[PDB]
Formats: structure tokens, sequence, C-alpha cells
RNA sequence: GGUUAAGCGACUAAGCGUACACGGUGGAUGCCCUGGCAGUCAGAGGCGAUGAAGGACGUGCUAAUCUGCGAUAAGCGUCGGUAAGGUGAUAUGAACCGUUAUAACCGGCGAUUUCCGAAUGGGGAAACCCAGUGUGUUUCGACACACUAUCAUUAACUGAAUCCAUAGGUUAAUGAGGCGAACCGGGGGAACUGAAACAUCUAAGUACCCCGAGGAAAAGAAAUCAACCGAGAUUCCCCCAGUAGCGGCGAGCGAACGGGGAGCAGCCCAGAGCCUGAAUCAGUGUGUGUGUUAGUGGAAGCGUCUGGAAAGGCGCGCGAUACAGGGUGACAGCCCCGUACACAAAAAUGCACAUGCUGUGAGCUCGAUGAGUAGGGCGGGACACGUGGUAUCCUGUCUGAAUAUGGGGGGACCAUCCUCCAAGGCUAAAUACUCCUGACUGACCGAUAGUGAACCAGUACCGUGAGGGAAAGGCGAAAAGAACCCCGGCGAGGGGAGUGAAAAAGAACCUGAAACCGUGUACGUACAAGCAGUGGGAGCACGCUUAGGCGUGUGACUGCGUACCUUUUGUAUAAUGGGUCAGCGACUUAUAUUCUGUAGCAAGGUUAACCGAAUAGGGGAGCCGAAGGGAAACCGAGUCUUAACU
RNA sequence: AGGACCGAACCGACUAAUGUUGAAAAAUUAGCGGAUGACUUGUGGCUGGGGGUGAAAGGCCAAUCAAACCGGGAGAUAGCU
RNA sequence: UGUAACGGGGCUAAACCAUGCACCGAAGCUGCGGCAGCGACGCUUAUGCGUUGUUGGGUAGGGGAGCGUUCUGUAAGCCUGCGAAGGUGUGCUGUGAGGCAUGCUGGAGGUAUCAGAAGUGCGAAUGCUGACAUAAGUAACGAUAAAGCGGGUGAAAAGCCCGCUCGCCGGAAGACCAAGGGUUCCUGUCCAACGUUAAUCGGGGCAGGGUGAGUCGACCCCUAAGGCGAGGCCGAAAGGCG
RNA sequence: GUUUAUUAAAAACACAGCACUGUGCAAACACGAAAGUGGACGUAUACGGUGUGACGCCUGCCCGGUGCCGGAAGGUUAAU
RNA sequence: AAUUCCUUGUCGGGUAAGUUCCGACCUGCACGAAUGGCGUAAUGAUGGCCAGGCUGUCUCCACCCGAGACUCAGUGAAAUUGAACUCGCUGUGAAGAUGCAGUGUACCCGCGGCAAGACGGAAAGACCCCGUGAACCUUUACUAUAGCUUGACACUGAACA
RNA sequence: AGCUUGACUGCGAGCGUGACGGCGCGAGCAGGUGCGAAAGCAGGUCAUAGUGAUCCGGUGGUUCUGAAUGGAAGGGCCAUC
């Protein structure tokens, strides 16, 4: 899971 | 019945690496990347045998202009006397004679500018 | 190809190619991609066919003096060396015997000698005739093959 | 000759590159097979309360594991075979047994056969805990042995409410129970998928669950078909035929009649008399033939050369109903084990009979002829047949005949005709399969293959569990498996010595590739900018020589030159994919149909199943073709259209 | 007396830093909340997959949950790479 | 970001216009040699050769011809211990796939020719298995409770043993148990592997020893939640409930 | 008090209290092809469902639409 | 206003200065009465705002104490990787160049540091679109169906009005 | 404006336009008509839009078929919905 553009 | 691959490949990839001899790191060691070295090698082969017959034909070219000169005519206008006079000497063979015959390059130079004259 | 059919690992996020089974033929102990099954080889040949090479091959014998023609072929009893003696009295070898009936004394001293068969005129086959280097015939031999050829 | 100046300039290699020589690592390749795969011909088709399958724990001169066996424990008795050598394997050793018959080994028949497990005396966390009753011993402390589960059927004795009775209870006898690869019959019964979506339909009565049986099962002796002629139970194969039909008339599904074959078998109860126990078949005693379970004999060769070794080369012999196959120091008909062939069973046993005993009852005459059934209404299902005009079969529900002076069927229904007798039952063969046993075969595999397993593999290991599941073969002819010496830690490892044909075959062992890592030698390389090559090319080193010019290696300098695959209008692309090497890895197979090539026959061509001492021959049942037109009747080199054709 | 107050054991997990190929597939350090109750904990039992359980977050049901795991239908299908 | 609007140097022509003659310039064209396709016509074929004309970039894709691998027949033949297959160099040869000879290694197999059948050809699939690189002799060596010295043993001692100091826990980091594990316990011996280093040490390898009950616990008697359940009731079967 | 084990602890969930509604006991209701079991060894001051959410002052108008409750005349309407 | 778009509405308080906070106005885009309205002591690891105290949060950092980093000895990984002989600039170009063109600079090789670039590494984009893909959820979408409910027939009879 | 039903039945040389299914134009033949004295004209409308395949089912006719035979049902063919 990471910030996603 | 089942066919074992293995002696048919090994005579395959040994032929390639063969012709990489020379080559600098993978290219002589490793097959993928000789055999894309080795069709590479290849191109240029037959590539070069065109350049190699232009190369020559202008290496003759700038000697013949040079001994020109030096007997006080332009490579221009030397071999259009040739063509009046009807020599049929090619380029070859006056870069050749231009260096180990100044003499009968001189008489040449000659007969160029009396059909000029 | 025995085992399971577990997925190996998840469809996604492992960062290794995609698999469905260890039993795929790509992999090691998978299994084979086309299979061979038990089989039939027999071909159809037609009668007309068969019994039209035949003629042929016969024809040939004959106009390469393999085929040689007796009255009487038979030995006294079934002792293999009698057998022997006699074909290398007539100086054969490599000699296939067609007889019209079987002595079963012929037969039985045949069975020894690897380059003689014996066969009964009803028993003649294309490969036969062509394999050995002479065919010896007895007469009777020669007209039941024409009554079968016709 | 000296000094100064100017110009030009080799010898450096910390390391690196290319080539070559020699190694390491690693385990490809080749060769091999005591392991697999698919079959053919036979056998067997079960085991269990007389305690199974599968286990636990024991058992040796025995520390472990395997194999066997069970407190009588790698074994005991007896009958046979056989015997000069034996006491299972890793695996030696120790202590012994035996040699003309009581060593061992092989076969039949017996004995022993712990504990768990249907597990059965009760219980239970499998391999454990706890008894009751009755016999017998006793050393008075206790021992040994047998029996005691449940259900069904039958019998005896008991016995309520309840007088009789019945339910119930106790005891005895007989049977079942559980396991197992496929095949078989029945009860239930999906979805993915196809339909280019999807709901009828398909997949499919498939997968799967449950019940029951046998060596096979099921079916079976016309209330059947046919067509005015006739066939004659059931089952299986080839046609008929991808036809007639069914079908959101879509995808698809798909007969029968009739013909050719394999095999061939018919009977009994619904009932009395006559004649009796004649047919036939079940059990079981005996005998003959034959197969099985151990076996016996089983021919014929030496010289010389190479070699570590002869089975090979060369020379001269011999056997053969045996030249199948395997082994022996390299490839053996004659060295060995076998093979062809001829023989053998005390005992048990599968079959064929013959026959004893028990059970059965054959033949004749008269008579009878399967009712909540056939049929119907309603809802479903099976038939190729989806309710359709739908015959026929089954039945959850409600009804309901006639019964040989009668009923069923012939694809809605009616008439005539034909054909057959439902509502009771039994029955071999042709057919399906292979957990398992024996022999033999392969244009099957050969250690990343063949089984998951060539090896102590359903193991190690992983998971709570159901369950998942590996890797791992090769010294040599023979261990002759390296005495002894030296360095070293009374090491690891190594160097000599010795064995051997070989030790660079040394157990980390046949061959031993590549990636990858080194040591040495020749050349280049520290003022030089990029897909690393290509064309030209000096110099150097090493060899050859026609002696100035050839080969191999390197490559200063110089022209040109932005990897490969994929996908794209277009990629140096800064789009994808690949760290490299070695092994594996993707257009197959079966059956129909059409076209082409080629071969045979030709207005004809060809057989399928099957038979066959079997790639032959037989079998022409069928199929395509030589005639078309029409929806069809029908006509026919014509036909349809139309009243008729120009 | 008290779902009373402060605060250890015990139960929890509000903030920050560290760690993030970790000492650890959820921790440590310094602070933090409850702490006689709708408390906490040992042993045993019961509920099962369109099902359970849920002071309700689609939360939990063996490191797995808008339908667990294992085996089978099964080589499902893939006009896509 | 840096001359950055001739490619650069540079140019007063080395710019522009007009005329003219030379020369350079491509895989175009010509010359010389070789190969192959398609036509036309014949020394004459009998299916190939000769003369001549013309053609020969190529993806998707169509058509034609071949090489090589394993296996079956020819083959009880032929080659091979006077050295096969396989491995590794070299030379020759064909248009190519390839073929042939031979030095070294290896140590028992191979197979002509013409036919027959395919598990018949690999660089890619984030392909599968094994081996070996790179990063790199880099990060890290797991609580900041802490060590120092003398003597011993030993091939070798920061780490082992003994001693004296120092430090740390002390509602535990002490002591005894259950659950779980199952020989880790004690003694002798060894240091290959394991121990994040060395090791003489060890919970490591090897051999031997060690667990003693009328009173502790289990077993046993009695029951909870719950389980099973003769008959029974119910359910297509399997089973459910009691 | 409780909650997203493993990024959210809260204003979300629960709560005592309030209201509507169902249930006369072989209760309604739930799990079960069924037997049976829970509700409950309870009995309307009891039990189930729904909404609101201590306490204080309060909770106004609409029955046209959808739902529920009562009715039965007439129209229509299945098997039969 | 946990609701107000325009909107930092307007006015007042607090500050030198206040898009937040508090009070008030009512133009309520689009509050409102048990999917409750309006108050409310106590309580809360609850949201917002202000003040005292305190302070390295900060102006603006300095020094010190330990553990790493650094050197030496022993042991010894991993992500990644077409191959590399792996410079700047301007242009060109699948349109943002270490590798092309022109041009400038540059002896060969380490060690300690920093991260601007290698459209750096990790994950077949989770946003968007597509597929006659999937799942689960809703309803007066379609077709069914468990359950509930109606009637007829059966089990099911007698007499009378 | 008068008289009428050619808004006919069976065919059709030959063309145009569509990938196809299809769509369009048409002289002339046979039968039987209307107008015109006659030659002649008429197979709807100055032309180009006013429309929907197959399946399924309905209605009328018919010299076809009719599961043993004679019928019938059902099917075919023709017109039309
Ligand atoms: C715009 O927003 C983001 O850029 C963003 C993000 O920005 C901080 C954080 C996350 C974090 C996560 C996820 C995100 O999508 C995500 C996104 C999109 C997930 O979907 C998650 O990924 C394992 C998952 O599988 C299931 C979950 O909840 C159902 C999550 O809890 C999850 O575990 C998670 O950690
Ligand atoms: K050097
Ligand atoms: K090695
Ligand atoms: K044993
Ligand atoms: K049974
Ligand atoms: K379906
Ligand atoms: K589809
Ligand atoms: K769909
Ligand atoms: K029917
Ligand atoms: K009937
Ligand atoms: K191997
Ligand atoms: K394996
Ligand atoms: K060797
Ligand atoms: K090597
Ligand atoms: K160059
Ligand atoms: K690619
Ligand atoms: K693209
Ligand atoms: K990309
Ligand atoms: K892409
Ligand atoms: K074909
Ligand atoms: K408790
Ligand atoms: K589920
Ligand atoms: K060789
Ligand atoms: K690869
Ligand atoms: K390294
Ligand atoms: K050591
Ligand atoms: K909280
Ligand atoms: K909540
Ligand atoms: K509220
Ligand atoms: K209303
Ligand atoms: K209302
Ligand atoms: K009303
Ligand atoms: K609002
Ligand atoms: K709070
Ligand atoms: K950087
Ligand atoms: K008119
Ligand atoms: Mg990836
Ligand atoms: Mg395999
Ligand atoms: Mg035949
Ligand atoms: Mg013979
Ligand atoms: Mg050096
Ligand atoms: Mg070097
Ligand atoms: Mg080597
Ligand atoms: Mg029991
Ligand atoms: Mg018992
Ligand atoms: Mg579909
Ligand atoms: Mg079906
Ligand atoms: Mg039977
Ligand atoms: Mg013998
Ligand atoms: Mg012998
Ligand atoms: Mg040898
Ligand atoms: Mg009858
Ligand atoms: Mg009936
Ligand atoms: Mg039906
Ligand atoms: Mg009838
Ligand atoms: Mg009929
Ligand atoms: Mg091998
Ligand atoms: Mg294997
Ligand atoms: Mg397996
Ligand atoms: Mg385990
Ligand atoms: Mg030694
Ligand atoms: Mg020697
Ligand atoms: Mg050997
Ligand atoms: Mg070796
Ligand atoms: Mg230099
Ligand atoms: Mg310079
Ligand atoms: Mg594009
Ligand atoms: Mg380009
Ligand atoms: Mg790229
Ligand atoms: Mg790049
Ligand atoms: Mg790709
Ligand atoms: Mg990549
Ligand atoms: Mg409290
Ligand atoms: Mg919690
Ligand atoms: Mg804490
Ligand atoms: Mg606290
Ligand atoms: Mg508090
Ligand atoms: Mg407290
Ligand atoms: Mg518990
Ligand atoms: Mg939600
Ligand atoms: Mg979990
Ligand atoms: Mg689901
Ligand atoms: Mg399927
Ligand atoms: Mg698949
Ligand atoms: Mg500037
Ligand atoms: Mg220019
Ligand atoms: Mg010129
Ligand atoms: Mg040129
Ligand atoms: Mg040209
Ligand atoms: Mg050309
Ligand atoms: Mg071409
Ligand atoms: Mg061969
Ligand atoms: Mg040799
Ligand atoms: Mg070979
Ligand atoms: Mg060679
Ligand atoms: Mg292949
Ligand atoms: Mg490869
Ligand atoms: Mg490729
Ligand atoms: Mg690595
Ligand atoms: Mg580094
Ligand atoms: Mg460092
Ligand atoms: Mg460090
Ligand atoms: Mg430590
Ligand atoms: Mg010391
Ligand atoms: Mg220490
Ligand atoms: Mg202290
Ligand atoms: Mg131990
Ligand atoms: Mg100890
Ligand atoms: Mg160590
Ligand atoms: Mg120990
Ligand atoms: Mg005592
Ligand atoms: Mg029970
Ligand atoms: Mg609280
Ligand atoms: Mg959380
Ligand atoms: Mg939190
Ligand atoms: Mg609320
Ligand atoms: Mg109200
Ligand atoms: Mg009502
Ligand atoms: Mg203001
Ligand atoms: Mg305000
Ligand atoms: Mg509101
Ligand atoms: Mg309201
Ligand atoms: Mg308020
Ligand atoms: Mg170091
Ligand atoms: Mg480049
Ligand atoms: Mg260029
Ligand atoms: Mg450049
Ligand atoms: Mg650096
Ligand atoms: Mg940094
Ligand atoms: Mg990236
Ligand atoms: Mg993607
Ligand atoms: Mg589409
Ligand atoms: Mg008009
Ligand atoms: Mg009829």
């Amino acid at each position: 899971a990471a910030p996603q553009k | 019945a089942r066919v074992k691959r293995g002696v048919i490949a090994r005579a395959r990839h040994k032929k390639i690496l063969k012709q990489a001899k020379g080559y600098y790191g993978a290219r002589s060691r490793v097959y993928r990347v000789a055999f894309q070295a080795v069709i590479k090698a290849g191109q240029y082969a037959y590539r070069d045998r065109r350049q190699r017959k232009r190369q020559f034909r202008q290496l003759w070219i700038a000697r013949i202009n040079a001994a020109a000169r030096q007997n006080g005519i332009s490579y221009s206008k030397f071999i259009n006397g040739l063509k009046k006079a009807s020599v049929e000497i090619d380029r070859k063979i006056l870069a050749d004679i231009a260096v180990f015959d100044k003499v009968a390059f001189t008489a040449l130079v000659e007969k160029a500018k009396a059909a000029l004259a | 190809v025995t085992g399971s059919g577990k997925k190996p690992w998840r469809q996604k996020g492992t960062g290794r190619a995609r698999s469905g089974s260890i039993k795929s033929p790509i992999w090691r102990s998978g299994g084979v991609t086309f299979a061979a099954r038990p089989q039939d080889h027999s071909q159809k040949v037609n009668k007309k066919m068969y019994r039209g090479a035949l003629k042929s091959i016969l024809s040939e014998l004959v106009r390469q003096d393999r085929l040689i023609v007796v009255e009487k072929f038979s030995v006294e009893a079934p002792k293999t060396k009698l057998l022997a003696q006699k074909l290398k009295d007539m100086a054969l070898e490599d000699v296939l015997i067609i007889t019209g009936e079987l002595d079963e004394n012929l037969f039985l001293a045949a069975r020894n000698l690897h380059k003689v068969d014996v066969r009964d005129a009803t028993g003649i086959d294309p490969v036969s005739l062509i394999a050995f280097d002479k065919v010896v015939m007895t007469a009777d031999a020669v007209k039941q093959v024409e009554e079968m050829l016709a």
C-alpha cells in the first residue's frame, strides 16, 4: 500500500 | 522415439562462439551476446565491401592532386587533359606512378598540358 | 500426472511468473504436451493392388534368375544336418523354401538354420520374397501360386 | 672531442584487455540397467467372528534399520523335492551345524499365532483401564482356563395394565456385521461451459453422495415387430444413417424398420386325478483323466596373434526339433545357467466326467389362466420425440372395467383386417473390468525421462487438520579399498611407497562440456571521450621459407557505425522481456468431409463386422458412380411452371 | 454504599520518536486509559461456510474473508497479453 | 544550463545574380568473373543439356526444394581394444542448414545406401530445474547490565577452569510446578559440521550411567457443561433427536 | 462501557428511560424435509420485533401516494 | 449552524494586525419536532478558540556524554543486473540523449561524504477507459421459488332444520 | 367533362444497382377486358420517401402427401393475415 496518483 | 537435443545444441553454439574470438567481454564468452555480435559484424562486413571501393578511390584522387600540383596543374585540369589525349590510365595506377616514378608522372602531366594548350 | 490442482502462488503481487498448476508441461515433472496413446498403424491395401504387386515381384525373381524350381524338396528325417548338407550340395544359402505341402521333417530341420526359411505356398508374403537371395519352389507350389494369383 | 641551445624519442604497468598453455568448480553429454509404461495369452476374481485389511510392541551371538516370524517369535512337526555346503540384508566378525542323509534350501498339510483394529464382557485419549460367572490348582498369599456385544429368524420357559390373552423378560441354536482396484444394478443429482449475452435448451442423467450384488451384473422366452408377405427370447459388433424426426426450428440432439455377424435354451407356479418316486438339478462320499502347487535329464572346440584379460583376428573341427535369452576380465551355437525335447507328485486342489447316498419329481388326462389391475382426469418423468395433431412406458393424487361369447397393439382418432395374451417367477453363452499371479512382446523411457518413488518414498519436510510432498543411480575384472615412511594438533589435508591395464579410476571415485574463478607466456594499454565492431594499417613476438614475403597472435593510428526481441503509423529509445550457462519447453492424435499429387482397377470401384494353423483367402451386408426435373404424386433425356407456351 | 476517587499487579492501546532487506510478517522506549466490574484469567464444552458469531467495524471464523480451507468437476472459459 | 538562428573554422567572397567549361559524387549505369528463376528456339533430348532474352529489396502470407537429430528394415552385413560413442584443437570442402579427414582425451560401442515413423532443431514466454556471478570482502554479528588481572590446561586462550577485584537483578534476571517438550539430565572423550568470531567450551558428535512410593499425581469412586445412546420417535439413503 | 487483531477509539455502537406493535400458552417467533428444541420449567407487571436514546420544557398540520388494519354490497377471478 | 453556495455576509468583542473563535442580525441556496426540536450539572487519551506558567519550538544555534558511522582482525548477506571502453553543452530524434550531429573539456585507480540524473529499485497502475469479464449489494428490472395465505378432492361419519 | 376498372391473370428477350438477402426498368407473347371511328393507349398515380427478413401461428382454396388398409388429423403447394 502507498499513496497513489 | 524421444530425441535429446544436447549434442546438436552444443555443436551449434560452439560454432558461433568460435567466430566471436577476440571480442571484448561477454561478446566472446556468452552465447546470447556473442550471437548478436557475430551477426552485427556480418552486417558491417557486407556494408564495408562497398565503402572499401569508395575509400580507396578517394585516396588515389588525393595523391594524384598532390603530385599534379607539384607539376603546376590541378587535378580537375589534369584529368580533363588526359581525356582529350585519349589516355585510359586509371586512378589506381596514376596514384602508384605518382609515388614510385615521379619522372614518369611528369611526362603524363606534360602530355595533359599539350592537350589543353 | 499425479498432483493436486492447487495453484502454486497467488496470481499477483509476488514478482514471479504466473502459474496455474505444478503439472504444466512447461514445468519440470509436468505432463507431456501431446502425450502419445496406443494406436494401430496398419494400412489398407486393395486386393488387386496386393495381388498385382506379388505378380511384379515374382516376374523379377525370374528375370533376375533368383527363382529356382524343382520337382521335389524333402528330407528323410528332421535332422538339421541333413538339410544343411542338401542345401550345400545345391550351393544354396539365404534361401526361402516354398512347398505345396509341408513335410514336418523339413519344417523341423529348417528351424535352426537362420539363413533358411520354409513356407507353405499359402504363406508367401511380399517382404520375404524380396529379402531372401534365392527362392526355391516345388513344381506343385508354383501351380498353387498360379491358382492363388490367377 | 667538449659545453650550451633547439627539435625528436624508446625502455614504466598499480592494474586491465585479447590470444594461447595448464588448472579449479560444476555435473551437461555419451554408454548402461536389478526401475517404469503399454500390451498379448493364460489364471484368479475375493479376505473376515476358525477374528480380516492395516498397525503397535517384541523376536538374533545383535547397537540401529530393513525382511521374516509371534512369548513354540529370521522359527516347531510331518510328507515329498533336493543336497555339499550352511546360520536373511546393510555386514564383517564370533560361536557353531553338516558332507549319503534329521545341515541348510524349495513345495503340500498341520501346530504356535502377544496387543490394537468390525473388535464383540463394560469403558476409552487405538495398541490402554476395569470386571462378572463357572470350572481346576493352591504353598492360603493367590493363580490358570472358558464364557459374557448388537441385531434378525426360530424354539423353549416365563409374563403386565387385564379374566383369557398379548406386549415385555430370560435362555439356546443359526446368520449378519468389517475391508477391497475396476466393472454392474438401483436411490439421489450439480455447475462451469456452448448458445459468440441469456432465462427454454446444452453440458448431462456426466462429476459426486448413498444402498446392494457377482465373478461377471443387468436383460430375457412376445398382451413383440411386420404389412396382407412373414419373422420369432435376451445381449454385443458392423450397416441402415448423421438419414427420418426433435429443436428459442437456434446452438444442438438423433432413432427405428430392415440386412450382415458373435452366441444360441428353454422352463415353472396360479391344481386336482392317473402313473409314483423315470427326466433334471443341488449337496456330498468314491474312482478315472487332466491342469496347478517343489522338480529331473538336457548336444557340440582347440591351435596361434594382439591384449591387463579373448568370447575378437587368422586356421582347422563339431552339434542343432537346441543359433530364445542371460553371465563370464573385449563381441561365445560347442565355458556356465538356460533353450528345443522327453520325463515327475507323498499331499492338497481347479476342472472334465463315471458312479454311490440324500433331496427333487418325470409322463399322461381334465381344468384353470395373475383387480384396486388395464383404462381415465390432474402434476411430473422416460422414450431421438422440448405437449406438439402425440401414439407407447412409469407413477405422486382422485377414480375404475371386461375377463377367450374377452382383452392389448399396429404413432392423434374411427371402421375392417393382421398379430399377440399384461396385472406371477426362474434361466447358460456371446458382453464389461484388472487390486492381483505367471510367461512373453515393443520403430515404448533411459535418471530434469519412465510411476510421485531405479536409491530404506508416500519417506524427509510442510500443515491444527483434511491434505501437500521432494532431492538422491554408475570406483574396478576383482577390494587387490592404499602395509610402511615424512609434514601436521597421536588432526584435516598432502607428498612418497605399494595394488592395478589405468589412482589425472582413491571411495568428494566412468566420461567429464559451459557459465564462473585462477597461474604462466606474447602483444597492447596511464593526453584519452560513446552498441566496443567493421574496412585500412605501422610496429612487435613466434614459426616457414623461393630470403623478401607467407602463416598465427596482438592492434598504435584512421573512415564508417545509436544491441536483440516484441508491439506498432512510427523505437537508440528514456516502451516490453532477458543476470549468465546447461537441461527441458509450444501446430499433436483419433474419426468424418473436401481438394491436390500419386498408384491400382475402370462404367465400374471397394468391402465392414466376422471367419480364418491369421498382414493370405473368404465375407459384397452395405457405400459411391453411371439421370435428371418437381414441394410432392408423378414423369423421364427430359421435366417443372401454365389453360398453353415463341 | 458505589458500573465512586488516586494508584501497582492485571487488561488495554491515546501521542511522539525509533525500526521498516526490523531484535519483531504489528515490536521497543517515554508518556497514556480502566483497575469491585457491562472486570479479567486457567481448564473443558457448543455453534460450520450463503453458514456461524457480532455493544455493528462487512468486523472475526488458525499470519487467509463482500462468502474459510482441502480434494474433485477441471486442461472451466479467456473476441485479452 | 553554454557561443547556440552558416554543422564548425573561418569568409568581403569562401555572399548574391547571369553565362560557360572542367571535376567530385550512389549498392544507379557500364566493364570482368560467378550463381539462380521464367520464357523462346535447338546441338538433341527422354528429361537433361546448349544458344539467347529477361528477371533475381521484401513484412503478413502463398508456392517449391533441402540439411541434421532419435528410432525400425536392408543388418547374423560393414567399421571398431592396431581404439567406437562422447569431449577438445586443427586442415579441407559446399550457396546454406552442413560434410569429410586428423592430433590429444576417452575406453566399448557405432553404422553406409536406400526406404519408414517422429517426444525432430530454442534466445526470449516477469518460462521450469540445477549450477555460478554481481552488488562486495560491502551491511550486519540481535538490547548501552561492564569489565580487569594472575595461575592452569592446551598446537593455540578476550571468551574454557580456578582465584581476587568491578558491575547487574533481587514481587526477579531467585526458587518450585502445571501445560508443552522428550534425554536437553550426569560422567568420559572429540572439534569436521552446528554456535552469527576463536574454542581446549556447549543444550554439538560418540559411549556409558541416571528416574525406586500403601501415604505425592494418574488410575480408581461420584457427578457439571457436554458427548454417545439398547429400545423408541422421525427422516429418499446416509442419518437426526432422545 | 464497546469497536475496524494489522494505518480510523470517535460525534460511531451500546445504555437506563420512552413509544408503537405482535403474542392467551401446544403463545408469537427462531433452528429443523420431520421428530424435537429454544422462548420457559416463564404466563400480558410476561415474552418478541421496531424506532428513539439520562434528565428538563415539549413533540404542531397533512390519510392524496406506498404500507398496515377493519368491511362486505357489487364487478372480475383458479382448480373443479 | 458538524447544515450558508454567494461568503472573509454585516455589526460588536478579543489582537498592533483575526478567512479561525465568541455574541448578535435573519436574505434558512437547502433547520425543525422520537431517522426527535431546544436547553443542560457531571463526565470525555473528543473538535475549536483564548490566557497565566514553562520552555532550544524558535531568533540561532554552541558545547558536552554514550551507541553507530571511520581504521584493524574474524565471519559474512540482499534488492538489482541485455552488454559497456558508462563526460558538458546546443541541436536532432517515438517529440525531456552517457551512446546520434557539431563542439568544449578530460592522465590511470581508490577512500570518505551528498543525492540532481540514470524517465533509479520495489508491485503485469489500485485513477481512467475497454471486456457482449467476475463478485457482492439494492429495488414497484425480468423469470422463478422457500415461506405465508384461498379453495376443491382424499383421510371423513350419523341425524335434523 | 363523358364512358369505365388494365389498381387484370400466367410469363418475359434484355438491362441497371447491390458483398449478399435483395431492389429497379422493360419490348414482346397467351387469355380475357376498358376507352376510341381508327391508328392506338391501359400490368395504378410527373419521378424520386410512405417501411420490416426468417421462425411461429391464424383464415380460404387445392388434380400433392396420408406410418397395415379406407378415411381423418397433421404437413406441402397457392392466396392472404
Ligand atoms: C487516495 O488514497 C490512496 O492513495 C491510498 C492510501 O493513501 C494514503 C493508502 C491506502 C492504504 C491501503 C489501501 C489503499 O487503497 C490506500 C489508498 C488507495 C488498500 O486498499 C489496502 O491495501 C493493502 C487494502 O487492500 C484494503 C484496505 O481497506 C479496505 C486498506 O486498509 C489497505 O490495507 C491499505 O493499507
Ligand atoms: K602491463
Ligand atoms: K570436480
Ligand atoms: K522387525
Ligand atoms: K457387506
Ligand atoms: K446454465
Ligand atoms: K461466448
Ligand atoms: K455475461
Ligand atoms: K407423447
Ligand atoms: K397399454
Ligand atoms: K540426477
Ligand atoms: K520427482
Ligand atoms: K578413468
Ligand atoms: K571447465
Ligand atoms: K576504428
Ligand atoms: K519482448
Ligand atoms: K504502444
Ligand atoms: K513503463
Ligand atoms: K504495453
Ligand atoms: K484430408
Ligand atoms: K471462566
Ligand atoms: K461460501
Ligand atoms: K574420438
Ligand atoms: K529464459
Ligand atoms: K564478493
Ligand atoms: K581449529
Ligand atoms: K477512547
Ligand atoms: K461502533
Ligand atoms: K440526539
Ligand atoms: K398520506
Ligand atoms: K393511506
Ligand atoms: K383512506
Ligand atoms: K442547509
Ligand atoms: K474521548
Ligand atoms: K541520485
Ligand atoms: K377522367
Ligand atoms: Mg516485477
Ligand atoms: Mg513425467
Ligand atoms: Mg481381407
Ligand atoms: Mg529358420
Ligand atoms: Mg601487478
Ligand atoms: Mg593478464
Ligand atoms: Mg576441468
Ligand atoms: Mg467397545
Ligand atoms: Mg473389549
Ligand atoms: Mg454463452
Ligand atoms: Mg440432460
Ligand atoms: Mg442374472
Ligand atoms: Mg538340471
Ligand atoms: Mg548343456
Ligand atoms: Mg573394456
Ligand atoms: Mg394372463
Ligand atoms: Mg395407468
Ligand atoms: Mg412428462
Ligand atoms: Mg392404439
Ligand atoms: Mg396406423
Ligand atoms: Mg547422467
Ligand atoms: Mg524421476
Ligand atoms: Mg506428485
Ligand atoms: Mg506434524
Ligand atoms: Mg592422512
Ligand atoms: Mg605399477
Ligand atoms: Mg567401463
Ligand atoms: Mg571423474
Ligand atoms: Mg599514451
Ligand atoms: Mg592536451
Ligand atoms: Mg502509440
Ligand atoms: Mg532510428
Ligand atoms: Mg529499453
Ligand atoms: Mg539508457
Ligand atoms: Mg514481452
Ligand atoms: Mg527486466
Ligand atoms: Mg471505578
Ligand atoms: Mg481491542
Ligand atoms: Mg508502554
Ligand atoms: Mg496505569
Ligand atoms: Mg476515571
Ligand atoms: Mg485508576
Ligand atoms: Mg477456551
Ligand atoms: Mg461501510
Ligand atoms: Mg485471520
Ligand atoms: Mg459466491
Ligand atoms: Mg467439464
Ligand atoms: Mg486453464
Ligand atoms: Mg547566453
Ligand atoms: Mg554544410
Ligand atoms: Mg567524372
Ligand atoms: Mg560506385
Ligand atoms: Mg545493379
Ligand atoms: Mg533489384
Ligand atoms: Mg526475393
Ligand atoms: Mg538401424
Ligand atoms: Mg588413442
Ligand atoms: Mg547412440
Ligand atoms: Mg574431432
Ligand atoms: Mg520438441
Ligand atoms: Mg538454453
Ligand atoms: Mg525468438
Ligand atoms: Mg545472489
Ligand atoms: Mg558500496
Ligand atoms: Mg562503509
Ligand atoms: Mg559496520
Ligand atoms: Mg550479542
Ligand atoms: Mg587471562
Ligand atoms: Mg566476553
Ligand atoms: Mg543494584
Ligand atoms: Mg541428543
Ligand atoms: Mg550438561
Ligand atoms: Mg566456529
Ligand atoms: Mg551433548
Ligand atoms: Mg519402601
Ligand atoms: Mg444422541
Ligand atoms: Mg470512556
Ligand atoms: Mg486498526
Ligand atoms: Mg489506533
Ligand atoms: Mg440515535
Ligand atoms: Mg410528529
Ligand atoms: Mg384487506
Ligand atoms: Mg470582525
Ligand atoms: Mg456564531
Ligand atoms: Mg435533520
Ligand atoms: Mg419524523
Ligand atoms: Mg442545539
Ligand atoms: Mg572488516
Ligand atoms: Mg553508440
Ligand atoms: Mg549517424
Ligand atoms: Mg558528439
Ligand atoms: Mg564514492
Ligand atoms: Mg543520504
Ligand atoms: Mg522506477
Ligand atoms: Mg496492466
Ligand atoms: Mg462487444
Ligand atoms: Mg408525386
Ligand atoms: Mg393410413
